[PDB]
């Protein structure tokens, strides 16, 4: 049974921060890429397997940071200088399996 | 060698941008799909000198540098 546990959401005041984390469970993680999106539904972060090749959506430049914990089963999202327009459901997602998500409210 | 193509295709948005950049620096265009015009464009390498690769990746960096590095650290 595929498992992804999304957490670290909340409500914050802009300039402020949120730390999202997804916990992978049930299969081998490190040979696959891990992603975050926010909600149309717009992809936010994608971190390829192995940690080398990082790709950030254009909302996330120099602010959001997708990180990888392979030791195992943790994928990090570091949101600094949060904005209400970026307040949304953060979906941790890998391989046809998207997390249940987290709620982000910025104001 | 086809996995980087659709990759760059969805990492762009506008396809006509780097085509207009490539202009006069070209009939692939009757192909209906937007990424079609991309995929055949990298079969044109024999007509692409060093300055052409330079053109593509300099336009890529003059757009988004991470994309240049992404094609680079391949």
């Amino acid at each position: 049974q595929v498992q992804l546990q999304e957490s670290g959401g909340g409500l914050v005041q802009p300039g402020g921060s949120l730390k999202l984390s997804c916990a992978a469970s049930g299969f081998t993680f490190s040979r696959y890429a891990m992603s975050w999106y926010r909600q149309e539904r717009e992809s936010v972060a994608r971190i390829s397997s192995g940690g080398g090749t990082i790709y950030y959506a254009d909302s996330v430049k120099g602010r959001f940071t997708i990180s990888r914990e392979d030791a195992k089963n943790t994928v990090y999202l570091q949101m600094n200088s949060l904005k209400p327009e970026d307040t949304a459901v953060y979906y941790c997602y890998v391989g046809g399996f998207w997390g249940q998500g987290t709620q982000v409210t910025v104001s | 060698i086809d996995q980087h193509r659709a990759a760059l295709i969805a990492r762009v948005t506008n396809v006509e941008w780097l085509l207009d950049a490539l202009y006069g620096k070209q009939a692939v265009r009757a192909e209906p799909t937007n990424p079609s015009k991309m995929r055949k464009l990298f079969s044109f390498t024999p007509a692409w000198n060093w300055t052409c690769k330079d053109l593509l990746l300099q336009a890529l960096r003059e757009s988004q540098s991470y994309l240049v590095e992404d094609l680079e650290r391949s």
